[PDB]
């Protein structure tokens, strides 16, 4: 077993949409490349402030499989080690990156070779074959256990974050919208609906677990989890919200006026039907 | 397939290089469709800049009319917007880079180059145009991305241009439709002035399993409050000048539909005036289609959250 | 809120007086206890009328109405006001910004309560494991 | 004559390091960049004398 | 060299004062006005105001809106 | 009272008190209004094409 | 003391005292008399400036010139006055102004007139009740104006060609 | 650091109790902070006094965990006299308990609950119940109305679990149903893109056909 049971995380780590991007187009190449999905190699750039690590960028690394051991290229680890350094000072090498389901007796050996160069590296496995709505990536750090007398490296899951910029943000939050079309247009309000449908979804799986809490309280547990209990209560409280002729007011005129829009833009395609209709009209039996 | 334009073919490359196809039409590329990772570190680079131009190679290949963008990556360089080929400064970076990305099966080759216009629009000014020029002087097949990140911010869309520069001497003909940008004063005077200048390549883009992994996670906790109000096409900024652009378009039509009425035996008219039409109609419903979709979400979330109970 | 007997503390420590060479501007100390009391004033009320506002301040309507007039023409307070029913609309985020921000912190303390139960709890986060499993 | 001018208040809020200085003219007269720029859009006439307002110094 | 150093600044002066908003110099175009307006004048210094108009660096803490040709300019 | 008929006074008159009040009309109800016609209008116009071109369509004219 | 009063009437929103007149030129007795009075142009003691033109009539109004001015002036400070004093309260009663102002209130009428027809005031008068209304304009519209316009052009536009081409 | 307070006389309960609890019970009411009682009626020592022959102290502790202060003034015989802060804690409670049903109160109805005859007091405990982090909002006086934002909750007697479980089922019979409802458009969306390749493929037949025709 290569995982450490009891060991909690030690530092806080944050990663960037930008990591997650340059291991799926990693993963996607290689697959196209050769067949299968080879698994890929890379490495972790960011800002480590003590024991907060800050993951803001990654990039790839050239890896050789000789005896069944994959052999990092240490060497054009480095050479591209001063190549970020003339684009970038501020970004510090964090760790390095995988793909794959469960940690295999091969990352054990790249985390070593890994461990050798830098003082404390992050281990990062991405599972692109996933089936579940969670996200498939896991960061892990470097943990010396004593097995059977001998000192046995492990790997102890980091309680990682997902932090961005307001750049970072709207960006992607465009990039929704622009997926919401396409050359290929098979539905756009299916997938509106269905992103309103998981959003509903995560929020009714958190009243299931708030309420299933409750029950368990009533029956066993604790009897009053004080401010908590306080909280879930008052929020039950303020479910009916209350609206005033105001607010009522405005949401009418607001639907009121998109509607109107509505309408011109159908009044709009039905005057286009109308003239094609007219110009295939002009043709069929009139002349001039 | 949603994953075949991710197929490198070298050999066919070769041939489309070998045929030069675009000697044969100055308006032959027509569309430009750019990965969601290329777009999003251009994006993330020209804000870490803020206020101040930046620039980058844009890497990937040629299929028929179509130019494709599958990666890019930033260039140290100074003078983007006031040094002709500010990019040549970075020669030897761009050949290393390259060189490197090749070892761990980055294919694709330059296809272009990226800059940012931070607040003023994206366009091509005199510089861009001489810089651009060059780069279709030596490598033909070369195509011009401006982005402005701060628009993009403000507005709520994500604001880029695609463009291509015609040779020294040679008329653009009738067509050119010109969205109107509001660039600053002069900026917008010699805006105007390279729009007659330049041509936009068709933006297209394409949806793969990169934009699939982003659009996923960000709207799952980015959007907690999938709520963001639900109307950031509120700002009457955008709707509005695709219906004033719309009101432009149509009345143009009408005015040849008028003068057309008197000459007696002039198919081609009746076919631009009906295409012309058509065109404003689907732009017209594709902005129906954003506001009811936007209304949908809006009236689903706020009965919900107000009155469930 | 400021009330009048921190003035005395303060007063004594600015220049045994008021801290320059005095200050005789209604005292520099209660200018500016004035003006907070119209900033604490813009964070809630909506709306204020002159009677209402001045014995908030402690100082005539009057007195009330100018210096209010005086921040909204300098920016340092948005707002408005009517003379003929004597009242001062200083903000009011419409309909939408204030739904907006309601169902925002709705979601923040959901979220916050779930974090709570998840950390002081654990017991709680492996029985919802359990019957997460279960359905 | 320093310490910043009615069009930039505060130091900083996107200044970079304070991109407003004093300017001085042909007739020794001193004002802010930025404060002159607006006059000399509309007027050319230097407002304390009737020269022309040449451009001798930027920063005291 | 004073009276020398005087042309060149006299040139920068007129042309980040003319090709502001007249016509359009893509290349070497509008450049020919500036050397019209100083015909009677002296030289017109082609090679000079070539690298000066691109020489505007004349602000090194810049760090603001760099000095596109006329556009940044008065 | 001619000249609000003509127009460019854009007022009312109330003979009551004698006292001449300025018209400021929302512009959304208004547009609301001119917007609905507008629909109805065009409505009647497309029966009327549709008509236009069954008739076309049988070959239906006086002889 | 001509350029001073000239200075004045451009409207300047700028010291002409401020260094060529130095001190010989701006503390010389009767130019130190039009420094006050610049000093009141700027700051719009509309009533510090009355009193010191009754103090000093003997060598404010005296030349005939200036004394065709001063109504003039008179009227360009007491509208400054007015424009910076009205931008909050709105629905303000005219006699508040006229006290303020230390005017007649037929006087205030007709500066408030004036300044409105100048389109410096957005905003109207109401004579019956001596009220000054003042339109907020808080609608932020402007745009449904051009949808409407858009709308009927264009389906008018549509009307028009369909019965041309029918 | 009300609550280190709180739990400090939690701990003294446990152990001192009698005439010094219910002397540390009115300080507690009189000390400024303690917004939540629920924590001190779940000690065992506050169920000895229910049992105990003194009950003033334990009905004036019983009140301000669920009475108001109308309750209070109804009650101004059985309960010990209070003090100046005790009073108004016990009314930024029943503002609470107003705020938490109306997010907007008129000064009328605040002027009849809380026996407030001059309305300039009522602006101070209005703002020192604000600025002491209890309820957050905006009071409108050209409508004489008080709109709460958010305020803090209050305690339970254990009967409101069951109203607790009610709406906790409704909103997710409610989630259920919009989640429905979703899927239905699902599935109607899905129905009329078939109907659109559908016509889209009869048209393209009826094509074919006339073209093997000719
Ligand atoms: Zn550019
Ligand atoms: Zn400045
Ligand atoms: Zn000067």
């Amino acid at each position: 077993s290569v995982m450490a049971c009891g060991v909690t995380g030690s530092v806080s780590v944050a990663l960037h949409p930008l990591v997650i991007l340059n291991i799926s187009d990693h993963w996607i190449r290689m697959r196209s490349q050769e067949g299968r999905p080879v698994q890929v190699i890379g490495a972790l750039i960011g800002k480590q402030e003590g024991r907060n690590i800050e993951v803001m960028n990654s990039f790839e690394l050239l890896s050789h499989t000789v005896e069944e051991k994959i052999i990092i290229d240490k060497e054009y680890y480095y050479t591209k080690e001063e190549q970020f350094k003339q684009v970038f000072k501020e970004l510090e090498f964090l760790g390095w990156y995988t793909t794959g389901g469960p940690p295999d007796p091969s990352d054990i050996h790249v985390h070593k070779q890994v461990c050798e160069i830098i003082e404390s590296p992050l281990f990062l496995k991405l599972n692109p074959m996933t089936k579940h709505t969670d996200l498939p990536v896991s960061v892990f750090e470097s943990v010396i256990d004593i097995i059977n007398g001998e000192a046995t490296m492990l790997f102890a899951e980091l309680t990682y974050t997902l932090a961005t910029e307001e750049a970072e943000r709207i960006g992607v939050d465009h990039v929704a919208r622009m997926t919401a079309t396409g050359s290929g247009e098979n539905s756009t309000v299916a997938e509106h609906l269905i992103a309103q449908h998981s959003a509903i979804k995560m929020l009714h799986s958190r009243v299931k677990l708030i309420l299933e809490y409750v029950k368990a309280s009533e029956a066993g547990e604790v009897p009053f989890n004080h401010e908590i209990l306080r909280e879930a209560y008052a929020l039950c409280h303020c479910l009916p919200v209350l609206s005033t002729d105001k607010f009522k007011t405005d949401f009418y005129d607001q639907c009121n006026d998109v509607g109107l829009m509505a309408y011109l833009g159908t009044i709009t395609k039905t005057c286009n039907t109308m003239n094609q209709f007219v110009n295939k009209f002009n043709v069929l039996y009139d002349r001039q | 397939s949603i994953d075949e334009i991710y197929k490198y073919d070298k050999k066919q490359q070769q041939e489309i290089l070998a045929a030069k196809p675009w000697t044969k039409d100055h308006h032959y590329f027509k569309y430009c469709k750019i990965s969601a990772l290329a777009l999003l570190k251009m994006v993330m680079h020209a804000r870490s800049g803020g206020n101040l131009e930046v620039m980058g190679l844009m890497l990937g290949k040629v299929d028929g009319e179509t130019m494709i963008i599958m990666d890019s990556f930033a260039l140290p360089v100074e003078g983007t917007e006031t040094r002709v080929n500010a990019q040549a400064a970075a020669y030897e970076y761009m050949a290393a880079y390259i060189e490197n990305a090749k070892q761990v099966g980055r294919l694709e080759n330059a296809i272009g180059w990226y800059h940012s216009h931070p607040g003023y629009g994206c366009w091509l000014s005199g510089i861009d145009v001489s810089t651009q020029m060059l780069n279709q002087q030596f490598q033909e097949p070369f195509v011009a991305v401006v982005i402005d990140p701060t628009r993009t911010i403000s507005a709520g869309k994500v604001n880029l241009g695609a463009f291509r520069t015609y040779p020294k001497g040679y008329k653009p003909p009738d067509e050119g439709p010109s969205e109107y940008q509001t660039i600053p004063l002069n900026k917008i005077e010699d805006f105007g002035v390279h729009c007659k200048q330049y041509y936009a390549l068709e933006v297209s883009y394409f949806k793969s399993s990169l934009d699939r992994k982003l659009l996923e996670l960000l709207w799952n906790k980015y959007w907690v409050n999938t709520l963001s109000s639900s109307s950031l096409l509120t700002n009457a900024d955008y709707t509005t000048g695709q219906v004033f652009d719309l009101s432009e378009k149509l009345e143009q039509s009408e005015a040849q539909l008028g003068r057309g009425s008197f000459m007696l035996g002039l198919e081609t008219h009746d076919r631009k005036s009906e295409d012309k039409l058509a065109k404003a109609t689907r732009d017209s419903c594709k902005t129906t289609i954003e506001a009811i979709h936007g209304l949908m979400s809006q009236v689903i979330k706020d009965k919900l959250f107000n009155q469930i109970n | 809120i400021i009330r009048g007997n921190q003035l005395q503390e303060f007063a004594a420590m600015l220049m045994p007086h008021q801290k320059a060479t005095t200050a005789d501007g209604s005292s520099i100390l209660d200018r500016a206890v004035i003006e907070h009391n119209l900033l604490s004033a813009s964070k809630l009320y909506n709306n204020i009328t002159f009677e209402e506002l001045g014995a908030l301040l402690e100082i005539p309507a009057a007195k009330a109405e100018k210096i209010a007039s005086q921040m909204i023409t300098e920016g340092r307070m948005n707002g408005f006001i009517d003379q003929i029913d004597g009242i001062v609309h200083f903000e009011t985020r419409e309909a939408l910004p204030t739904w907006d921000k309601q169902i925002q912190s709705l979601c923040f303390q959901v979220n916050n309560l779930l974090e709570k139960i998840s950390q002081t709890a654990p017991e709680w986060t492996a029985q919802a494991m359990e019957a997460q499993m279960a359905q | 004559i320093m310490d910043l001018c009615i069009e930039c208040q505060a130091n900083q809020a996107s200044a970079t390091s304070e991109e407003c200085t004093v300017a001085w003219g042909v007739c020794n007269h001193a004002f802010h960049f930025h404060c002159i720029s607006r006059w000399l859009k509309t007027r050319q006439v230097c407002p304390l004398d009737n020269r022309e307002w040449e451009f001798q110094k930027y920063g005291h | 060299q004073k009276v020398d150093d005087d042309r060149k600044h006299e040139i920068e002066a007129a042309i980040v004062r003319i090709m502001k908003s007249r016509k359009k110099m893509q290349h070497n175009v509008l450049v020919a006005e500036v050397t019209q307006q100083l015909k009677a004048r002296f030289l017109p210094s082609p090679v000079v105001i070539k690298k000066r108009i691109e020489g505007l660096i004349e602000r090194e803490y810049l760090a603001r809106t760099p000095e596109d040709r006329k556009v940044y300019t008065y | 009272t001619q000249l609000i008929l003509e127009g460019l006074i854009s007022a009312r008159v109330d003979s009551h008190s004698k006292i001449l009040y300025a018209r400021d009309v929302d512009q959304r109800s208004t547009t609301f209004e001119k917007s609905l016609l507008m629909g109805k209008e065009f409505q009647r116009r497309a029966k009327a094409m549709m008509l236009r071109a069954a008739v076309l369509r049988n070959q239906i004219h006086v002889k | 003391k001509y350029l001073v009063l000239a200075n004045m009437l451009m409207k300047s929103g700028i010291n002409p005292f401020d260094s060529q007149e130095a001190k010989p030129y701006k503390n010389d007795p009767e130019i130190l008399a039009m420094t006050n009075l610049v000093s009141a142009y700027q700051n719009n003691d509309i009533t510090e400036f009355e009193k010191i033109l009754k103090t000093n009539h003997s060598n404010i109004m005296d030349d005939p010139f200036i004394r065709e001015h001063i109504e003039e002036l008179l009227r360009n400070i007491r509208t400054q006055v007015l424009i910076k004093l009205i931008k909050p309260y709105t629905r303000i009663h005219i006699p508040f102004i006229s006290k303020e102002l230390n005017i007649d209130v037929a006087d205030v009428e007709s500066l408030l007139v004036q300044c409105i027809l100048d389109n410096t005031i957005h905003g109207r008068i109401d004579q019956v009740n001596q009220l000054l209304e003042l339109d907020h304009q808080k609608r932020g519209g402007a745009r449904y104006t051009a949808l409407d316009k858009w709308t009927n052009q264009l389906n008018s536009l549509n009307q028009a060609v369909v019965s041309k081409l029918a | 650091p009300s609550s280190n307070l709180l739990e400090q006389f939690i701990l003294l309960a446990k152990g001192t109790s009698g005439s010094a609890l219910t002397a540390l019970i009115s300080q507690v009411l009189e000390a400024p902070g303690v917004y939540v009682f629920g924590e001190l009626l779940e000690l065992a020592n506050v169920q000895e006094l229910a049992e105990g022959a003194n009950a003033a102290y334990l009905q004036l502790l019983n009140l301000f965990a669920y009475g108001t202060y109308p309750d209070y003034i109804a009650n101004k015989e059985s309960l010990p006299e209070l003090s100046t802060a005790q009073q108004n804690k016990l009314k930024h409670l029943t503002i609470v308990s107003l705020a938490s049903r109306m997010k907007c109160i008129p000064y009328s109805v605040l002027l009849k609950d809380l026996e407030m005859r001059n309305l300039r007091e009522l602006e101070d405990l209005i703002i020192e119940a604000v600025y002491t982090d209890i309820i957050q909002g905006k009071l409108d006086q050209r409508n004489q109305l008080l709109e709460v934002d958010f305020c803090i909750g209050r305690d339970i007697r254990k009967k409101d679990i069951n109203n607790i479980v009610k709406t906790l089922h409704e909103w997710c019979d409610g989630c259920e149903a919009v989640l429905l409802g979703i899927e239905q458009q699902v599935l109607r969306a899905n129905q009329y893109k078939e109907n659109h390749n559908r016509t889209q493929q009869q048209v393209e037949a009826e094509v074919t056909n006339i073209k093997k025709t000719l």
